[PDB]
């Protein structure tokens, strides 16, 4: 299978209250192993996986200079939006940024990303084709032809298919223990009466990885989206997840309903009937 | 690892 | 790699640098001339070659190998090369060995002399040599000779070369003053 | 431009009485990022409660998820508190082992 | 060039401590503080962005360092070192928020040139004189070529011109790259330099024409003690005039 490695950064400024809050975390595929608080003690890039403690200093000086640099410039961009918009100076305002990049079985560069947010809604992001920006509204075409002139498109398709992929087969080198497992679902079923006439027949489906996984209901062979509820995938915390996915269904005909569950580390399809 | 620098917005 | 090369006027010159740091992401080349501060003349990215102009640089990330490759060399080419380094825009740069590249001129019609000026005091002035002329630096130690100088009359586009030495004792003519020297004409 | 975080309140593990386990709160889809998380052992706090470090979804949304080490039991009681600019008043979301 | 560093030049004793100033680019948030000695290339010192520490080399415990809000920087040397005598350069790189334009490039500026003596007692200022064109040259080969020497001068600070009726002149201008020792044995020897300007014959041959080699010495800022009776060998000009002759 594929695997990627992401950052991602939330810059909040409180008014008032002191300096932007600055939150960075280091994700591999699903594993959080860095991370960066602007309000921890320690100021310096913590690990937060078994697997990356190994490093030497080098490494975490490097990482540490890296993530504070990072800091300073969204610091300076969240008060060049405040202006760009006319925001008011009292109004806390979020900047979100995320980048990364993905590799394939045998460690080759796939692709990379980079995307940045500001309020939670999408400010400037890298096209597909790695050369070019697509901008959301008329104040971040001022930041794309900032950039373009900048040459950024191309000091980070350099850092993508270079620093990133080689951080990447190392890392996957290093915790493969862990980071290259599959561990198939364990899935059963509960029922609760609602009332005397129709009961919730939910679907369980734990201890899984990675999140990736499909949940369906079949009554007699076609799906029946129409009282099928899911649920966000939610981290277990020991490195696995789990999913359920109910529907509501009249007392008396439980029997024709199906649970089905696609994931990579089962060879066929479960079938569950309660 | 991280990247080296970035250009403000 | 220290230079100098010595690559005539109108020649291919190509100069490469050392790096030791292997992290680096971009590279560039800055020219200083001597005394100046270094200004920038090539930015490259990604692995491979790239032109600009006369200038051609080329970089190999895996064997740290960065390139410049001077097309039709000037007289105003001769200076030293440094390659830097970084990873991202406002990282550090961090400079490796540059190197020294010197363009020799080529003249057309030489007259080689050597003079003798007077005024208030005595050198030996030795001007219009050919380009390819070692220049000794002292016979004696009590006797000082400078090295080459290239003057460029630019209302008649022509350029000559010249040196000088002077000291202030009877054992001083201008006929010994370049014990050590070549070229077979005089005054 | 706001959005209110969807609460989950569940355990580590299948909840078998008598045997240690972590009680989950997780919370996820809301924004901003400022929000307080507790989580009560029969209505009061806990205080020695450890969150993970925060991040968003595809969306910019963001999530949390707040982590104890405990004992389910009979009697005991647990839920989770969660107080967000989108709510007027802190909501609470029960756990419930049989669901 | 956008970059202004102060001082240009300065000559302290061992064990001094000086400042060096730099102003960058307008437009420009970060500053980078380099070193370039004969020996080594440029080796980087530090680098600061927009007030806070971004980024720090080999530096010694003796070399501080401050970006002021301002967007200017110091640079602080204490218990100077016959060693640490070199060129520091101030480079300033990062693009401020806005619509800002400016090159995603490093601007460096002019330099500031540091020596520390042991001693000033040995700086002394140039001596100056122009040599006139032999007859010989005139007719043989229909130009004529003056020369400036100056002499006795140390340390390396110095710059030297050609001025013909108060213009600075360029064309057929050729001043030495290096300056030479005048006893090379000695540590602390003096230099000497050598310049040559060439005009057609008979420009020289007019009487009117008034040649003129200045020499710019930088030495003592005038804040410097001085306690030996000659005069102070402060930054200053010492020049050497000629006119044509009709023979």
């Amino acid at each position: 299978g594929s695997h990627s490695m992401r950052y991602f950064f939330t810059s909040v400024s409180r008014p008032g209250r002191g300096e932007p809050r600055f939150i960075a975390v280091g994700y591999v595929d699903d594993t959080q192993f860095v991370r960066f608080d602007s309000d921890a003690a320690s100021q310096r890039m913590e690990p937060r996986a078994p697997w990356i403690e190994q490093e030497g200093p080098e490494y975490w000086d490097q990482e540490t200079r890296n993530v504070k640099a990072q800091s300073q410039t969204d610091r300076v961009d969240l008060g060049t939006l405040r202006g760009y918009y006319n925001q008011s100076e009292a109004g806390s305002h979020t900047i979100q940024i995320m980048y990364g990049c993905d590799v394939g079985s045998d460690g080759r560069f796939l692709r990379g990303y980079r995307q940045d947010a500001y309020d939670g809604k999408d400010y400037i992001a890298l096209n597909e084709d790695l050369r070019s920006w697509t901008a959301a509204d008329m104040a971040a075409q001022i930041t794309k032809r900032k950039w373009e002139a900048a040459h950024e498109a191309e000091q980070l398709r350099a850092y993508l298919d270079g620093t990133c992929v080689e951080w990447l087969r190392r890392y996957l080198e290093n915790g493969k223990e862990t980071l290259q497992r599959t561990d198939p679902p364990k899935t059963h079923m509960t029922h609760h009466p609602i009332s005397d006439h129709e009961a919730t027949l939910r679907c369980w489906a734990l201890g899984f990885y990675p999140a990736e996984i499909t949940l369906t209901w079949q009554r007699d062979g076609e799906d029946q989206t129409q009282d099928t509820e899911l649920v966000e995938t939610r981290p277990a915390g020991d490195g696995t997840f789990q999913k359920w996915a109910a529907v509501v269904v009249p007392s008396g005909e439980e029997q024709r309903y199906t649970c089905h569950v696609q994931h990579e580390g089962l060879p066929k399809p479960l079938t569950l009937r309660w | 690892a991280l990247h080296g620098g970035w250009t403000t917005k | 790699n220290s230079g100098p090369l010595s690559v005539p006027e109108g020649a291919i010159a190509s100069l490469n640098c050392t790096y030791s740091d292997r992290g680096s992401q971009s590279f560039f080349w800055y020219r200083q001339y001597s005394g100046k501060s270094p200004e920038l003349i090539m930015s490259i990215y990604s692995n491979g070659d790239k032109e600009d102009g006369r200038f051609t640089a080329q970089l190999n990330k895996a064997s740290q190998y960065v390139s410049l490759l001077i097309r039709d060399s000037q007289p105003s080419d001769s200076a030293t090369y440094l390659c830097a380094g970084n990873t991202g825009t406002a990282s550090k740069l961090t400079f490796g060995t540059g190197t020294r590249l010197q363009v020799t001129l080529n003249i057309q019609n030489p007259d080689p002399a050597v003079y003798q000026l007077r005024d208030s005091k005595s050198v030996c002035l030795f001007t219009d040599f050919d380009s390819q002329t070692n220049v000794s630096q002292s016979k004696d130690s009590d006797v000082y000779i400078t090295d080459k100088c290239v003057l460029d009359m630019r209302s008649m586009d022509f350029k000559s070369n010249s040196a000088v030495a002077w000291s202030n004792k009877s054992d001083f003519a201008c006929a010994n003053a370049f014990n050590n020297s070549i070229i077979p004409e005089d005054t | 431009i706001q959005r209110t975080p969807k609460i989950q309140v569940y355990s580590r593990h299948p909840a078998e009485n008598g045997k240690s386990n972590f009680l989950n709160c997780y919370v996820s889809g809301f924004h901003p990022s400022d929000i307080e998380v507790d989580l009560l052992k029969n209505g009061e706090r806990i205080e020695k409660v450890e969150h993970s470090d925060l991040s968003f979804s595809k969306d910019w949304s963001f999530y949390l998820l707040y982590y104890t080490e405990f004992t389910p039991t009979e009697k005991d009681e647990y839920a989770c508190r969660v107080n967000h600019v989108t709510l007027s008043q802190p909501k609470i979301v029960k756990w419930d082992r049989d669901m | 060039s956008g970059v202004t560093q102060t001082p240009k030049h300065l000559i302290t004793a061992t064990g001094q401590r000086v400042t060096l100033r730099c102003s960058p680019r307008s437009g420009d948030l970060s500053v980078y503080w380099y070193q370039q000695s004969l020996d080594q290339g440029l080796q980087f010192l530090i680098q600061y962005y927009n007030g806070e520490e971004r980024a720090k080399g080999n530096i010694l415990e003796r070399f501080s360092a401050q970006q002021f809000p301002d967007l200017h920087s110091e640079l602080n040397l204490s218990s100077l070192e016959l060693g640490d005598s070199a060129l520091y350069f101030c480079a300033s790189s990062g693009l401020a928020g806005g619509p800002v334009s400016g090159a995603n490039v490093l601007t460096f500026g002019a330099g500031s040139r540091l020596t520390v003596l042991e001693d000033l007692n040995k700086v002394f200022p140039p001596e100056v004189a122009v040599f006139e064109p032999s007859e010989a040259e005139i007719s043989h080969t229909q130009k004529a070529t003056l020369v400036c020497l100056a002499t006795g001068f140390f340390p390396d600070h110095v710059e030297l011109s050609w001025w013909v009726n108060g213009k600075e002149v360029h064309s057929g201008v050729c001043t030495d790259p290096q300056p030479l020792k005048e006893q090379p044995a000695l540590n602390d020897s003096r230099y000497s330099l050598s310049s040559r300007l060439r005009v057609s014959a008979t420009f020289w041959q007019n009487p009117r024409n008034h040649f003129r080699c200045q020499v710019q010495f930088y030495g003592l800022s005038e804040n410097d003690e001085w306690t030996q009776d000659r005069a102070k060998p402060v930054t200053q000009i010492v020049s050497a005039e000629a006119w044509g002759r009709a023979d």
